[PDB]
Parts: C-alpha cells; structure tokens; sequence
C-alpha cells in the first residue's frame, strides 16, 4: 504496493452526490435517525442542478383547476411509452406535496396575486387529458430555479447530523455476494484513500452530457456515478436515449430555458416563419422537445437556416412586454448579452437543439432501489438506491418533459430516504468487507497518475466528443451509428496508450480528469451500441432508417383480432447494457415496459397511441 | 457532523501549521477612488487626532503662552505665499475629512449607495474640499 | 494562415513539491483558436501546454461561483471575463486575495462556509408544527423585497476583495453572508428577525464594515453586499424587546 | 444591556453630527461655551475613532489590551490640555483667529 493510507468509515448509510436528488436523500435519513454520510465531489451549491432554469411541475392549481392525474398523463405520452408508469404513478401524485415542501423550507417562489406560487406553461403540458388545452403547472423563481432550489435544500441540511466529506472522488463500490458493502473514494484535499462501510449506498451524481462535443451540462457532468455501477458488473438502462434541448445558445452551448416559448416566445427562421405551426398545429412551439429539435434540424439542413453560415435558427422573444421579460425571463436576459451580445427586447436569441439530458440511467424501481435482471424478472439489489438524473425509474421513458427532472430530483431522493426508513433500522450492525476490498481502484489511480503514452487526456476525449456529436445526433442511421461504434471501440482501446504529466495526489486535477475520461468512455460505448441496436423510431431516438414506432401491438388500427408480437421481435421495452471493463465489449439484452399504476381504480394505466402534438 | 464553530477553530487548526502560502492582497489588488478616498479619510482622522493632541500637549509644556508664538512668527515678515501655502496644508486635512466625513453620515441613512452614486459624491466630495480650502487659506 | 498571441502570468504552487515556492509562470495563447473567456484560455493551457495547471470550475456559464478568482486586479468570474484583446499587455492572474492556498488557483474556502451556517440560513417559523401542510401565504410586493439578495452565488469574490476581511477575517462575516443574513430577516415568511440581529451584536460581525465598498464594486452578478449591509446598521439601531 | 454594539455605532454618528455643528458655531459665536463644547467633543470623537483602528489592525490580548490602555491616556490628557488651554489661555476659537491672522 500500500503506497496510498487507506481511512475505513462506518456509517449506517452512504449518500453519493449532492445535487438536488443528493442533499434530499442525505438529510432525509439523518432526519430519519440514521447516521448519514455525504459523499460529493464539489461543493454541494457548485452541481449542475443549480444551473437549471425553468421549473419543477406540480398540480397546485394555483393559476386554473388543475388534476394531477392530467400531469400523470402528459409525462406517460412524453415518455412515448417507454416510461414505468408505477414509477411516473407516484412521481405525479406526491408532486404538490414535494413542492410545497420547498417553499415551507424558504424556496423564492415568485408570486401570484392571491400570494401563491405562479405557474407558466411548458411543453407538451395539458389539462383534460390531452383536451383541456394548454397547462400552466411550471412552478417556478424566475428562470433561476435550479439556482434557488439547490441554495434552499443546502440550507435545510446545515440542520441535521449529517456529516459531509466535500470534493471527494467516488472510485467504485464495495461489492460483496450480489450486495453492496459502501463505497471507496479519493479526497482530492490531502489525496488520501477512504472506504465507507455502510449497510445502505445511494448513488446521485448526474448524467453525462460531456461524452458530446456539444451540451448544456457543466464539466462536471461525468457520468460517475454510471461508470462505477457498470465496473460492478451491473446493468445501466436506455442509455441511448438523448436529449437534444431546443435552446442552447449558439456557440456556447449554455442553455435558454423553455420558460421563454412558455411566456410568449416563438421560433423563427431565415425567411421568417414560424415553422413549429407547420410542424405541430396544435402544439406549435410547445411541442415536445424530442418532436421540436427534430424540426429546428430540419429546416436547418434544408436550406433555411439562420446566421452567416445558416446553421442555426432564432428564438424570438422581443415581442412580448419588456417588464414581463425582466419579471420572467431576467436571467437568459442577462445570459444572451454576455454570450451573444443579444438584447431580447431588441433582437432574436441564436439557438439549435443541444445535448441536455440523460432519460437513460442506472435501473431502479419507484421506490429508488437499484434492480438487476436475470432470466426475466427483476430483482433488488441489497444496498443500492439511485435517483436523480442518474437513475432511470424511469419516470422520462424516451422523452423527458420540461420541468420534470427537478422534480423526480426531491421526489425520489426523498423516496430513497423512506423505503430505507421503513427496510433498515439505524445502528444495524454494518456488513464486515475483506481487508483488500477495493485496492484494484487504487491499482487503476496509481497506473493512471504515472501514466506515459502517445495520446493525452484532453486529446482522447476530444476523439470521444466528435465521434458522438457526428454519429450519434437528433438523426441517426445504421452505417454512420455502426461506424460509430468501431470509432469508439478502438479509442476505449487506444486509452492504453494514454499520458499524464502531473505526478502529484494532492488536488491533481490531471489525474481526477483521467479519472473522469475512463468513466465518460463508458457510458458512450453504451450509448452508442444500444443506439446501433434500436432499429425503430421513438422518442429521442429517430433512425431515418426505420421511422416507425415498433410495439407488441400495432396501435394504429383496432386491436381487435391482431396478433400480439414476441417480446423478441417489437421495441416496447427497456436496453439493458453491460461492459466488459478491461476489453471495452458491450453486451446487451432487454426488459418489459411496467405499465400497471400504483393503484387503477385512482389512476388509469394508458396504453399506446399515436404519437402527435 | 461539526458545527460552525467547530469548523471555524478546525480551519485555523490545520492552516496555521501547514506549509502553505497566503495568496497575495494589497500588493496585487486594483485600486479605485471609492477605494483610495477611503484610506485617506481614515489616514486625514489620525492626523486630526495626532494634530489635536499635539496642540493639548505643547499647551501643557511649552513655556510661553499662545499669544508669543504667534508674535515670534509674525516677526519673521514670511513670503505671505508661504504664509498661505502653510495655511492650505492646515485646513486640507480638516477640510477633506469634514466633507467626505458628511458623505459617510449620508450613507449611514442608507442612501445613495448605487455604485455610479459612490463615485459621483466621491468627486463631489473632491471638489468641495478644494474650494473651501483655497478660500479659508486665502481670509 | 495569421494568429494573435497573447501572454498570461499566472500563480503557481505544488504542496506535493518539496520546499516549493509561489511564482508566477507565462502562458502564450492565439486568441483565434480559443474562447473570449478568460477560463476558455485557462482550459486551453491545461489541455495542450501543461495540464498541471490546476483550479476550480464547472458550469462555465457564471452560475456556480467555481471559477472565483483575481484576474488583472480584480476578483471575477473567468468564465464571464472576457480576455483583454490588448496584445501588449500580459495579464496576470492570482488566488482569491489573502486565502490559504491549497494549490495554484485554488483557495481554502472552508472558514468562508462555515461563517455562512452560522447565521442559520434557513426559514425558521416559530410555529413549525404545521410545516409541509400548504404553501406559505407571500404577496408579490414583500417577495419583490428579495430581488438583487437572492441571486447571489457564494463565490466569495466579494468578501475576499473587501480590506475589512482581509484583516479580521476570523471574526467578520463579510459582504457574501452578511448579505445572507439580510435575506433571512427582511423575508416575510421568517419568525426569526430579532434573534438574527441579536446575533450582531458585537464588535466584529458586522461592525468592521466602514462602508470601503470593494464589494459592491467586484460582484459578477450585479449585486450591492454594502448596501445590505448598510440596511442592517439602521435595524439594528432600530429593533427592540 | 446586549445592545451595547448598536448602541455605540448609533452614539458615534451622534457625536459626529454634534462635531460638525459646532464648526459653524465656533465662527459665528466664538466663546467659552463653544470653546469647551469642543475639547470634549474632539477628544470623543477621536477616542472613538482611533479605536476603530487599534480594532482593525491590533490583534492579540496583550497588544489589544497595551492598544487601549494606552489610547485611553493620549485621549484623557488630550481633554485635560485643551481645557487647560481654554482656562488659561485665550482658548481654541481665539487661537485660531489669530493664527489666522498672521
Ligand atoms: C444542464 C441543465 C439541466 C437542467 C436545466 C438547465 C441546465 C443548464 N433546467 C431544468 C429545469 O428548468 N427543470 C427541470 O426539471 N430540469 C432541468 N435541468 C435538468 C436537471 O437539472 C438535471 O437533470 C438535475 O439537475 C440532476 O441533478 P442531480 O441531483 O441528479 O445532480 P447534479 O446536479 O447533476 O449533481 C451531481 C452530484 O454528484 C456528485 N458527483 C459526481 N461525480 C462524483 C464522483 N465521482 N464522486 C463523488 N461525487 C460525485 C457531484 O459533486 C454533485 O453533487
Ligand atoms: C477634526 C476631527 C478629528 C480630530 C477627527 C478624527 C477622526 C478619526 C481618527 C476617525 C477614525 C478613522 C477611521 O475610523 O478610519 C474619524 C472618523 C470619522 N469622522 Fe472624524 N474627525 C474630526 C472631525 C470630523 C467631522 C467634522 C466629521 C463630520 C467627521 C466625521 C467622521 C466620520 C463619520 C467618521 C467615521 C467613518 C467610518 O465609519 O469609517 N469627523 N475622525
Ligand atoms: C493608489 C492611488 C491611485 C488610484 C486612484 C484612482 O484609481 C482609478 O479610479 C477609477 C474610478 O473608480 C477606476 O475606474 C480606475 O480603474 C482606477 O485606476
Ligand atoms: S454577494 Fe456577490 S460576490 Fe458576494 S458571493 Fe454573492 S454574488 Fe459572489
Ligand atoms: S468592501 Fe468591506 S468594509 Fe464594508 S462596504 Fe464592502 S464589506
Ligand atoms: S464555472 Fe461556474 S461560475 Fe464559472
Ligand atoms: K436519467
Ligand atoms: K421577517
């Protein structure tokens, strides 16, 4: 060697990433009596949850009637079916309560005339079940959400025991006998090694829009928490479903919240139309956001592109009343300036689809316990819970609807801490783990720290980032996707000859990105394999190459009389992939769609349909 | 968990014997009016301060009374120049401290503390201290 | 072619480096092949010159507060700082002024942290017995009363830039929390106010501010610390019981 | 009483005001009254302040302590010389008239 000490800690649970999923999770047990400990690796108001803009869903009511049943419903059609219908059960019925919640805690809900939370439309939100018309159940600060419900959560947990170990690297897990024992991490602030022996693991670290060239999300976004399930030898579902937001300002990429289209704002191209009318009649710019971007792209590499290289379309703003932008929308207003120079009172924003969000992750149940496959049925994995955009409950299915994330963040992050509370007692005695548990994550540091090749961190990355970005985007097809994954393939491989120069442990940033790198490989070859894979056309996921939605049923005629497909030979389910960690191979197999409800006497389960906004 | 105040004794603690350096301030920093006009009022304070209890002091001690001192002066028929070039290096430091000490007195009522206000009342403040001191210098 | 190159010094130190020493190293960067930002040019540097360069970072949009630090002078955000086009000049760029630090660019922030927890920057109702029943009852004008106090992002420029810290820094708030601590007493929905002021009541907390106003000066975001500051010496003058 | 820190802030700003109301006082109505009103409103005002400094900069018990205890008696012989100079001598406003008159 041990050329590293090693600190073994004992607690009666361990809490990975302290985003908006982390801290719910984390001081949600300490409130419950165990002795929780906080694992993150930035400090906990510096994660990407702070960032988001929009809102968080909830049927309050508070602008017109609302049902929380209609909310259920936008997000199972949003989901083009692909989502767990128990999970987005629950997700939508404890919405209200997680919301108010919020603002009991001091959450700056910007306010109605009665005194109450206001609420702007959003897409693909409707009341009635789809025939109500449009929706208004977007609570939100602003267009500075994230930034508030992060900052207020933070604030609730300075309350509790809960003991924190801030900029710390999560390596892997402590596995033993199909159950996790905890979790072994590098503290990057005096690079010593710890091992946290803990009865209960709950995983929350974010997705990885950073395997792109092109995203929304912080450097940060790493996919951590993805890789170490993975090395496990555990499964991470649908993977291949990306998010391609609409509105990622040119250039930069950063993010113009939905929020905009939501208080008035449209879309706009070189000659000037307003495209999304053609597109989606109804819906126009409030469509979904897997249907939008596919749109945008299209008018793009059709000709009617905008800019001095007509690649990119403009969202127009300057319409509506200053004092309502300034009332709504002031933090983009500030954003477009530094980033565009663009004043949206005066002139467009420059925009197209970017990477955002992962609706893929680590496979759970709707109580936020990790679940495995084998020989067709689920099975819970002892110690393991995952929420947050790192999981896949998976309330978002094939297409995520605005608004929806930061509230799956405190619903199941809250979940996670409850099925533990009503599982485990604290003070259980915690599981013994052999004295060499882990040293091959040490092995793997050391190797990388001294590490002296031909092809350099920034450099493989970079490799990584432009194969995604060309083979893997709104538009995929079997040759380029193929190709893809070939590209990939050789560069995981090619990691062998990867070269480091720092050669210190002590806050080595080098190092901690090549870290970062072996985990960001990993979920990409996943990503892309299963895209490869996937020969139909749903949510996110469009292969011009097979456009249609491929179910057990065809449901666009009567179901009278028709032959229900092989699970073998339709879509409708979950990707299962695998990775064989030190040749890179990847290895898939598939699961059944949950479509019953927690309850169907008090929620109907919706069955497929056609797919139009 | 700790509490604040064990984090606080805990930072000291661990810094106060490491090796690590203090990242460089006031030899760095960019300075600004608002930010020179602000050691100055408290460096004018001093001297006041120093002024008047150097004057407590020689009346205490010195042998004469005032009204000598002023006489053994007049007798040295001075460039009246350097008679009011002498009386403006009186009165600048009094006067300076007065003026901007009024602009503190204002902020202390929570008004005009806009950052372009701060600059424009510093020049208000600059200007006024000139004018009142080339006149009082010169009667 | 046609490149435009342009030299930054910048500080350095290895704890991992035996009797290492601060000094400060020059960079040359063309800034047509690189972003406006001063951190596109710190990230450049890291990954094609010496990827020893270490700081902080993360959302590159100046929302997190990780790229705090003294860039040409002043305490910003490089991520939002745009590189000076003036090839004749190098710029240089320091830690957070008067911070133990830890490595390069990166200061130890942890005093600054726990200064924050403790003035309990939370809702605190007297009646919390009735906590997660309905939504608290908050009119448009008393919400309007937390604009420009919200926003802020802990990145601690303000309070690193202000002469007051630098000096009784264990013992001063500074702007950042200080500015917090407003946002918890003028919140209409918190039963705490008193208590949170007499908190202050002693001669370093708030007091060691004479009102220099670096901080107002260096805030990315916008925000005016001083004059939060300047509203809580008229209430503390002011409360009673 | 707990207050006291307030309490001082709110009386410092006072005595400043009486300070600089007593500037056109000195030169409309020089006299003992105003003589004296101001020997103990300068030496105050600079006790006060001179404080406020020692704070800022002076740490450590010891040095602190030797900080005030020395200030207290630059300030208490301050106060006596100046009164001292109003009893036996012309006094501050006529002293300055006649400087102001060479
Ligand atoms: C990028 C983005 C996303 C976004 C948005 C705007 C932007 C610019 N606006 C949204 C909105 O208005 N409404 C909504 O519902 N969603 C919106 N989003 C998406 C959403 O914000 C994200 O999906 C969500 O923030 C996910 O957050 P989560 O709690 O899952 O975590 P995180 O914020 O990403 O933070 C990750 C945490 O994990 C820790 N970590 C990561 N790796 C490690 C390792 N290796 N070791 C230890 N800890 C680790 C981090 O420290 C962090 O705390
Ligand atoms: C002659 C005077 C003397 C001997 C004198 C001396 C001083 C000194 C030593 C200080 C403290 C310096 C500091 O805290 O940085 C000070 C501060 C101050 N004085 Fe005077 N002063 C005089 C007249 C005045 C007048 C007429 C006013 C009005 C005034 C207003 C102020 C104010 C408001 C401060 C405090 C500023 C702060 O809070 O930082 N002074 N004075
Ligand atoms: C050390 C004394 C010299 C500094 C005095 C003026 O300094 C100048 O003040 C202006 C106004 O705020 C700023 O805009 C300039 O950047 C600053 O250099
Ligand atoms: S008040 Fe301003 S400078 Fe101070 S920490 Fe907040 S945003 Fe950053
Ligand atoms: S610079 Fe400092 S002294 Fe007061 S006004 Fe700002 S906290
Ligand atoms: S990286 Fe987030 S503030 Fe700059
Ligand atoms: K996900
Ligand atoms: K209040």
């Amino acid at each position: 060697s041990t050329q590293y000490p090693v600190v073994d800690h004992e607690f009666d649970a361990v809490v990975v990433g302290a985003g908006g999923a982390g801290l719910r999770a984390a001081f949600g047990l300490s409130e419950a009596g165990f002795n929780t400990a906080c694992v993150t690796k930035l400090f906990p108001t510096r994660s990407h949850t702070v960032a988001a803009q929009g809102g968080i869903n909830a049927a309050l009511g508070n602008m017109e009637d609302d049902n929380w049943r209609w909310h259920f419903y936008d997000t199972v059609k949003g989901s083009d079916w692909l989502g767990d219908q128990d999970a987005i059960h629950y997700m939508t019925e404890q919405a209200p309560a997680a919301v108010i919640e919020l603002e009991n805690y001091g959450m700056p809900f910007s306010r109605t005339e009665e005194g109450k939370i206001y609420q702007r439309a959003f897409g693909g939100q409707s009341l009635q079940f789809g025939k109500g018309g449009q929706a208004h159940r977007c609570c939100c600060v602003a267009d500075r959400t994230g930034h508030s419900l992060l900052h207020t959560l933070y604030g609730r947990s300075l309350r509790y025991d809960t003991s924190y170990f801030v900029e710390y690297f999560a390596l892997d897990l402590l596995m033993e006998n199909g159950e996790c024992r905890g979790v072994i991490a590098l503290c990057i602030e005096d690079g010593t090694i710890h091992r946290f022996r803990a009865k209960n693991t709950v995983i929350a670290t974010g997705g990885y829009g950073r395997t792109y060239f092109s995203c929304t999300s912080a450097h940060t976004s790493t996919g951590d928490g993805t890789a170490m399930v993975t090395r496990a030898g555990l499964p991470c579902q649908d993977l291949e479903f990306v998010q391609f937001h609409p509105t990622g300002i040119y250039g930069a990429g950063c993010l113009i919240t939905e929020g905009c289209r939501g208080e008035g704002g449209i879309l706009i191209n070189s000659q000037g139309e307003r495209f999304m009318e053609r597109y989606a009649p109804v819906a126009k710019d409030l469509a979904s956001r897997d249907v939008v971007s596919r749109s945008m792209t299209i008018e793009i590499r059709e000709g009617r592109g905008c800019g001095p290289e007509k690649d990119h379309v403009y969202l127009q703003l300057h319409h509506l009343p200053p004092q309502q932008l300034a009332t709504r929308l002031p933090g983009i207003s500030e954003t477009a300036m530094i980033f565009a120079g663009v004043d949206v009172t005066k002139e467009p924003i420059p925009v197209l689809p970017t990477v955002h969000y992962n609706m893929g992750g680590i496979p759970t149940n709707y109580k936020g316990q990790v679940i495995t496959h084998v020989n067709g049925e689920d099975k819970v994995v002892p110690g393991l819970y995952a929420c947050g955009e790192a999981a896949s409950a998976s309330v978002h299915g094939a297409n995520r609807l605005g608004a929806n994330s930061l509230l799956d963040l405190v619903v199941f992050g809250r979940a996670c801490a409850l099925t533990i509370a009503e599982t485990c007692k604290p003070g259980e005695p915690v599981p013994s783990i052999k004295p060499n548990a882990g040293e091959e994550s040490v092995a793997n540091l050391d190797k990388l720290r001294f590490a002296d090749g031909t092809i350099r961190t920034s450099e493989a990355r970079l490799n990584m980032q432009k194969t995604m970005q060309s083979h893997a985007a709104v538009f995929r097809t079997g040759s380029i996707l193929q190709e893809g994954c070939e590209k990939l393939s050789q560069i995981y491989r090619d990691l062998a000859h990867l070269k480091t120069f720092d050669r210190g442990i002590v806050w080595n940033t080098d190092l901690v990105e090549t870290l970062e790198l072996q985990n960001l490989m990993l979920c990409a070859l996943q990503t892309i394999y299963g895209a490869e894979a996937r020969k139909e056309s749903r949510g996110a996921h469009a292969r011009e190459d097979y456009k249609l939605r491929i179910d057990e049923f065809d449901y666009s005629k009567p179901l009278q009389g028709q032959q229900k497909r092989p699970f073998e030979e339709h879509w409708r389910k979950h990707t299962l992939s695998y990775v064989d960690v030190k040749s890179g191979k990847v290895t898939l197999k598939y699961r059944p769609v949950i479509d019953r409800t927690l309850n169907e006497e008090d929620c109907s389960s919706v069955p497929p349909a056609i797919r139009s906004y | 968990a700790t509490t604040a105040k064990e984090e606080m004794a805990r930072f000291w603690e661990k810094n106060t014997k490491s090796s690590r350096p203090l990242s460089p301030h006031i030899s760095i920093y960019k300075w600004s009016l608002p930010m020179a006009m602000s050691i100055t009022h408290r460096g004018t304070g001093v001297a006041l301060s120093l002024g008047v209890s150097l004057f407590s002091l020689a009346a205490l001690l010195l042998p004469e009374q005032f009204p000598h001192y002023v006489a053994v002066v007049k007798s040295l028929s001075l460039s009246p120049a350097l008679i009011y070039s002498a009386k403006f290096a009186l009165v600048f430091p009094l006067s300076y401290h007065t003026w901007n000490g009024i602009r503190h007195l204002v902020w202390d009522m929570g008004k005009g503390f806009k950052l372009s206000q701060v600059e424009q009342s510093g020049v208000v403040v600059l200007i006024l201290t000139l004018l009142s001191s080339a006149a009082i210098a010169s009667e | 072619a046609t490149s435009r190159i342009k030299k930054f010094s910048i500080y350095r130190w290895d704890p991992d480096k035996p009797g290492d020493k601060p000094r400060m190293q020059t960079y040359e960067v063309d800034l047509n092949k690189c972003g406006p930002m001063v951190l596109d040019a710190l990230i450049k540097i890291k990954n094609e010159l010496d990827s020893t360069l270490t700081f902080r970072r993360s959302c590159r949009e100046g929302i997190c507060g990780s790229c705090a630090m003294n860039i040409a002078g002043g305490n910003t955000l490089a991520c939002t700082k745009k590189i000076d086009p003036d090839l004749s000049k190098t710029t240089k760029i320091y830690p957070l002024p008067h911070m133990y630090v830890v490595k390069d660019l990166v200061p130890d922030l942890s005093n600054f942290y726990a200064q924050y927890k403790s003035i309990e920057p939370y809702l605190k109702k007297k009646d919390e017995s009735k906590q997660g029943k309905e939504q608290y009852l908050q009119s448009i004008e008393d919400r309007q009363k937390l604009d420009g106090l919200y926003e802020c992002i802990l990145c601690a420029c303000c309070s690193t830039s202000c002469p007051s810290y630098w000096w009784n820094g264990d013992k001063y708030l500074g702007p950042a929390v200080l500015m917090q601590a407003y946002r918890w007493m003028i919140d209409s929905r918190d039963d705490y106010t008193e208590e949170r002021l007499a908190q202050l009541q002693d001669p370093f907390s708030l007091y060691r501010c004479h009102t220099i106003m670096n901080c107002t000066r260096t805030c990315p975001k916008g925000l005016n610390p001083g004059k939060a500051i300047a509203e809580i010496k008229k209430m503390m003058a002011t409360y009673k019981e | 009483s707990s207050k006291a820190a307030s309490l001082h802030w709110t009386s410092e700003r006072a005595v400043s005001a009486l300070l600089l109301g007593l500037l056109p006082a000195a030169y409309l109505y020089p006299g003992p009254a105003v003589d004296y009103s101001l020997a103990a409103a300068l030496t105050l005002h600079g006790h006060w302040g001179l404080g406020q400094v020692i704070t800022d900069y002076v740490h450590g018990d010891t040095p602190i302590k030797v900080a005030n205890t020395g200030l207290y008696v630059l300030s208490a012989i301050t106060f006596t010389g100046l009164c001292y100079f109003n009893y036996y001598d012309v006094g501050i406003c006529k002293a300055v008239a006649m400087l102001w008159s060479i």
